[PDB]
């Protein structure tokens, strides 16, 4: 079971690895405790397939807070990730750095987000402000030290009118904090 | 039981090997890896985590894992050394305050049960500089020659010009490929 | 045929209202 | 301001969550089923549940309660709108709502729900955009989402430029025990099936009394809706402007326009019903049903529900037309009629036992409803002017509507 999950996603195999995520996936959806396989699923994170991809970030979101230590193997990926040029790929990294509740995480995630927080994208853009408003509910001293409320201000008077509503959105909930 | 598959797939080139990227930081490990798979000397951030990338060299997919040589990614080379063949080191010749630490990494590395049948493989990085030591003065400092039932071959490669990186490729698929 | 009603045609606007 | 929005199960199991702000411990799901069975044992369970500092609302679904937990006081018609939102487009991709399907596309609805919405804001709500990006058998976003136009997907090419509208009509008549209607309100439904090629912006043009008044033709049968709802894709500075109803249609079957106004016409059909209940011996159904509406419409599969006993048993019907089937389940009569024509006079008389021993406590009177439906019948008078179908590489469509007519809240008080 959880010895055979670990040489399956241990393997060099890219339908093995897929089953493997799908079966982590369903037992931590059906009650099962995965957070140990956590460690295991951090080298085999760094996969071309998009949908591998989204189940190892869901995976580290899950399994961020109750193995803190395990997440720090995962900032490069996230950076490597950030610059991704499939707008889902660099919307979902967004979507991920911001939602991990690690403390040392969003530290080294400021950057991406002022890379990201610029996005020519309406939906890089609007995941980018999404991970602003994160980051400042998360910590309100490191989003007014990394000065994203410049950024929030002036993405209301851009293009891209959901982007605009979103970063109207993550000011008034930075401001109703 | 029938081998012909086996047979017909190796006559034109089956066996793929594998590497390791280990080393301490700033030492050209994440340059040797991207001239062994793309052949340019591209600047990079730190490698905070890890580094994955695949080489194919003489009908040999010899994938490299970089390591970064940061002290809280240092300790993580374990969780790299499962399900690894191969393992490159790359040397720092003109940081003789971080040779030590470097030697003091291999030597720690080598010196795990976990990690036995991967041959040594030392890499004179940053060999561009009169600093920079020779193929058997930075051996001797790091000891390769004591390194008892482990294959260690001392490499110069340069990562400005990337010379050496071939000689390293040849002697390490010589050391994993015994065929003809 | 279809029960609740045939389906008829529509104009395009108001004709009389110039 | 949902913290995280999750999907229940009849038993209480969450069949998927996905938390969105992580302020709200997933532990707080399963005080949510004692806090629902405690609520539902004394009469004090809401949609809107409270686990001490932290909301947990929850919407009854076909099978699972989405129970959106929320911790600070974010906005409840924001969560509701998300909710539906979800419900929505999780119909729209699975067409059963139920454990079957939670449990058999959860690699799909895992990405759909993490696509949707982020940090507590949805993001992506229609369902073709969705669809376009996520699909359960990734390309990047479409760049429909990133455009004004959401709501009308450029590119589209059809071999024919058909629209199929339904002017539906909903008849709700509150009729009280006394035979006096209380609330008599039509509301009307202009759903369009546009099925063309390219993105054509519809031009609605109604038999409208604000329209007709302002162009000085108000001397016809015209339609006054109280209250008229466009749909997304209708700008609403037009119609605020000059009634201008110019919008994008969607591809597909999409409401345009919904009208809704009071009714004080007679009822289409005029239910009367007579309970010749005696004391614990027998029970009488002196059910008389007379057609209002046109003779020239008839109201096809008319169902009279006419509520018997409870404990009544050994019914018998006399009636002249219409077939009627007592229901244990339904535990009532209902009138049922393959046709109904306009004027129609049917008269039904019921008659079966009832148990010797007394019911130990009252079952109530719940109100008779019919369930008549007259298509090719616009009782409202508003009848569809023009729809101006215009594309840039220009075509001529052929766009259809139909209008159909059927009884909504139609029930009749018991005596
Ligand atoms: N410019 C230059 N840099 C060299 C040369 N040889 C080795 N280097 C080093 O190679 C490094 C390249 O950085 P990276 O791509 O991150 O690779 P790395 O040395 O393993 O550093 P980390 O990934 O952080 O561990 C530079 O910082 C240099 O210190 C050389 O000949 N010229
Ligand atoms: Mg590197």
């Amino acid at each position: 079971e959880i010895f055979e999950l670990k040489a399956e996603l241990n393997s060099d195999k890219k339908e093995k690895k897929k089953e493997a995520v799908k079966k982590v996936i369903a037992s931590m959806t059906v009650g099962k405790d995965v957070s140990a396989l956590f460690p295991d699923v951090v080298n085999c994170m760094q996969t071309d397939n998009l949908e591998l991809k989204k189940l190892v970030y869901l995976y580290l979101m899950n399994y961020a807070k109750s193995q803190p230590d395990m997440a720090i193997m995962a900032v490069n990926t996230f950076v490597k990730d950030c610059e991704d040029p499939n707008p889902l790929i660099r919307a979902l990294a967004v979507r991920t750095m911001g939602c991990i509740r690690v403390d040392k995480i969003t530290e080294y995630l400021c950057e991406p987000l002022r890379k990201c927080l610029k996005d020519e994208d309406p939906y890089v853009r609007k995941t980018a402000a999404v991970c602003v408003a994160k980051l400042h509910d998360i910590n309100a001293q490191l989003v007014e030290d990394q000065g994203f409320l410049d950024t929030l201000k002036d993405l209301i008077s851009d293009s891209n009118p959901m982007v605009v509503a979103n970063a109207v959105a993550a000011l008034s909930e930075i401001a109703e904090s | 039981g029938n081998i012909f598959a086996n047979l017909f797939k190796g006559l034109f080139g089956k066996k793929e090997m594998r590497i390791l990227m280990v080393g301490l930081d700033a030492a050209g490990k994440t340059t040797i890896l991207y001239k062994l798979k793309l052949g340019e000397i591209v600047t990079t951030i730190p490698t905070i985590g890890f580094n994955v990338e695949t080489v194919e060299y003489k009908n040999i997919s010899f994938t490299v894992w970089d390591v970064g040589g940061q002290d809280k990614i240092r300790p993580l080379w374990r969780h790299y050394f499962q399900n690894t063949q191969g393992l490159i080191f790359v040397v720092d010749s003109n940081d003789r305050e971080r040779v030590n630490e470097a030697r003091e990494e291999l030597m720690r590395m080598l010196a795990e049960d976990e990690l036995r049948d991967a041959v040594l493989l030392v890499f004179a990085n940053k060999q561009d500089l009169p600093n920079a030591m020779n193929a058997a003065e930075i051996t001797d400092k790091l000891g390769l020659h004591s390194l008892r039932h482990r294959n260690w071959y001392i490499q110069a490669t340069c990562a400005t010009s990337g010379d050496g990186l071939y000689e390293g490729l040849d002697w390490l698929s010589n050391q994993l490929r015994n065929q003809k | 045929d279809r029960k609740g009603g045939s389906y008829s045609q529509a104009a395009g606007s108001d004709s009389a209202q110039s | 301001s949902a913290s995280a929005v999750y999907v229940l199960d009849l038993k209480g199991k969450v069949l998927i969550c996905r938390n969105y702000r992580g302020d709200v411990d997933m532990s707080e799901v399963e005080h949510f089923m004692p806090i629902l069975m405690e609520k539902e044992e004394e009469g004090m369970l809401s949609p809107i549940l409270a686990h001490g500092g932290v909301r947990f609302m929850w919407i009854k679904h076909n099978n699972l309660y989405l129970v959106a937990t929320s911790k600070k006081n974010a906005c409840v018609s924001l969560v509701f709108s998300f909710l539906y939102k979800v419900v929505q487009v999780f119909s729209e991709y699975f067409k059963e709502l139920e454990e079957e399907s939670i449990r058999d596309n959860f690699v799909i609805i895992y990405e759909l729900l993490d696509e949707l919405m982020d940090f507590g804001y949805p993001q992506t709500t229609d369902s073709k955009i969705l669809q376009e990006y996520i699909t359960q058998e990734a390309p990047r976003p479409p760049a429909t989402v990133t455009n004004a136009v959401s709501w009308r997907s450029e590119g589209i090419k059809y071999r024919k430029n058909e629209v199929f509208l339904d002017v539906i009509e909903a008849v709700n008549l509150l009729v009280s025990a006394n035979g006096n209607v209380l609330r008599s309100e039509i509301v009307g439904s202009i759903k369009m099936r546009v099925f063309l090629s390219g993105m054509p912006e519809l031009r609605l043009g109604l038999n409208d009394k604000v329209l007709f008044d302002n162009t000085g033709r108000g001397k016809s049968k015209s339609v006054e809706l109280e209250d008229v709802k466009f749909h997304q894709c209708v700008r609403l500075s037009r119609f605020e402007n000059d009634r201008t109803i110019s919008f994008i249609p969607p591809d597909g079957e999409f409401e345009l326009m919904s009208y809704r106004l009071n009714t004080h016409v007679k009822p289409l059909i005029w239910i009367e019903s007579v309970i010749e209940k005696h004391s614990h011996s027998r029970i009488e159904y002196m059910v008389k049903a007379k057609s209002q509406f046109k003779r020239r419409s008839t109201a096809n599969n008319v169902e009279i529900h006419i509520p018997v006993p409870n404990d009544a048993d050994s019914p018998k019907f006399k009636t002249t037309v219409g077939s009627v089937k007592w229901v244990p389940e339904n535990s009532e009569i209902v009138w049922s009629v393959k046709s109904f024509p306009g004027g129609k006079e049917y008269l039904m008389r019921a008659h079966f036992g009832l148990p010797s021993v007394e019911a130990e406590d009252k079952e109530g009177k719940p109100p008779i409803s019919v369930k008549f439906e007259i298509p090719y019948f616009t009782t409202s008078g508003i009848q569809v002017r023009y729809l101006k179908i215009i594309e840039k590489s220009g075509y001529q469509a052929l766009p259809w509507v139909r209008y159909i007519t059927q009884n909504g809240d139609y029930q009749l008080r018991t005596q």
